[PDB]
């Protein structure tokens, strides 16, 4: 019924003011509460009644809702504000409550880097049980979107690939992870095989050999 | 110390029924309405439905109509929330959050959620519960940069999550990066650890991988030598 509509993704300066939106009709209405939701965490009401905050929450998080739309609105944004912003109203044609999609803050300004590589060939355990992966770990890149290509002897090699979506380090950079299986004829009739991480438009590409 | 703590992850087959339970504390539960929403992986909150634990009344969403049923034992201040019958896309965490104070009462304040569960994973897949192969990753030169060596631990093919793993049963903690688990299509995990360590030091000191996969009771310490 009052289908909330957020926008995917917002992203800000450090100590800039965020703006979050959540549109609905006559949604001025009703009561817009905030839920923040940290990776990994459980949600945190940081708004409600439009504008009030729990106690606890700074003072730098405030709302208003008039008309068509209710904005969030967060104040020198700290890179601990980066989290997922949900909206929230209580249907009065059935009690029923209402999210909106939800709303990626991304606090820009970190520092890009390209991926290091590590690629492994199937270690001789593996291969005495019939089986064959080869391992290619990638970490400590910025942004965190990556493509993945394999090659046996330079040609694409798209069956039995499988790839990790990336994920935030501890340091804030991202790592994800390939890996392709194959049989162990498969391995050793190649000269060599070859993972190749595309990032930001450049590429970085190990090599391994079943004979090395 | 107002809190909700909800019961653990639960793995399930398609078909299968679970029921999950959020135990109030720290406020008087029979005063608030308990809700529920749910959060499939990498996607929104969706409010699944409220009951009122003063008289066990309950409002469900549309599409939880039929296969949801929530109850309280107010004896305990206990919400308990059962899933008939999951499917695949049933995959989510699941939280309990308290809600509007006082329910049917003049003073009727729906403030929003203001506390939530910690959330209860719930998991559905046709995959069936099996350990772990660990193999070793040789640190060879090709695995050598600039006088350090990664080696490492492939945990391969196994389900459910979670697994753990640590290095040397604890010591070696500085240059381990275990990588988050790839969910393959046949519906099995793998995941790697890796450390970087000092290529002079391969010879003098032994390193050992050490998983643990507790869904299958399994553990395996893993040595890790040079080619």
């Amino acid at each position: 019924q009052s289908v909330l509509t957020q926008p995917p993704s917002v992203s800000v300066a450090p100590g800039q003011t965020a703006r979050i939106t959540c549109g609905g009709n006559n949604i001025g209405s009703k009561s817009v509460h905030w839920n923040q939701q940290k990776p990994g965490q459980a949600p945190v009401l940081v708004v409600y009644d439009d504008s009030d905050r729990p106690s606890g929450i700074p003072e730098r998080f405030s709302g208003s809702n008039s008309g068509n739309t209710a904005t969030l609105t967060i104040s020198r944004v700290e890179a601990g504000d980066e989290a997922d912003y949900y909206c929230q109203v209580w249907d009065s044609s059935s009690d029923h409550v209402v999210f909106g999609g939800g709303t990626k803050l991304t606090v820009l300004g970190q520092p890009k880097g390209a991926p290091s590589v590590t690629l492994f060939p199937p270690s001789s355990e593996e291969l005495q049980a019939n089986k064959a992966t080869l391992v290619c770990l990638i970490s400590d890149f910025y942004p965190g979107a990556v493509t993945v290509a394999w090659k046996a002897d330079s040609s694409p090699v798209k069956a039995g690939v499988e790839t990790t979506t990336p994920s935030k380090q501890s340091n804030n950079k991202y790592a994800a992870s390939s890996y392709l299986s194959l049989t162990p004829e498969q391995w050793k009739s190649h000269r060599s095989y070859s993972c190749q991480v595309t990032h930001e438009g450049s590429t970085v590409e190990k090599t391994v050999a079943p004979t090395e | 110390q107002v809190q909700l703590v909800q019961s653990g992850a639960e793995v399930k087959k398609p078909g299968a029924s679970v029921k999950v339970s959020c135990k109030a504390s720290g406020y008087t539960f029979t005063g608030y309405y308990m809700h529920w929403v749910r959060q499939a992986p990498g996607q929104g909150l969706e409010w699944m439905g409220w009951i009122n634990p003063n008289s066990g009344g309950t409002n469900y969403a549309q599409k939880f109509q039929g296969w949801v049923t929530m109850t309280r034992d107010t004896s305990i201040s206990t919400a308990y929330m059962e899933l008939s019958r999951l499917r695949s896309d049933d995959t989510a965490v699941y939280y309990c959050a308290r809600g509007g104070l006082e329910p049917r009462s003049v003073d009727y304040y729906y403030y929003g959620m203001d506390v939530w569960g910690q959330g209860t994973t719930v998991t559905v897949s046709s995959a069936s519960t099996k350990g772990p192969s660990v193999f070793p990753l040789a640190p060879s030169s090709k695995s050598t940069s600039g006088g350090t060596a990664a080696l490492g631990c492939l945990v391969k093919d196994y389900f459910p999550e979670p697994v753990t793993v640590s290095w040397n049963s604890g010591a070696l903690t500085s240059g381990v990066h275990t990588f988050p688990a790839v969910l393959q299509s046949s519906g099995l995990y793998s995941l790697s650890s890796v450390v970087t360590v000092p290529s002079s030091s391969l010879g003098t000191q032994t390193y050992i991988c050490n998983v643990n996969h507790k869904p299958s009771n399994t553990k395996v310490d893993k040595r890790v030598e040079p080619k």
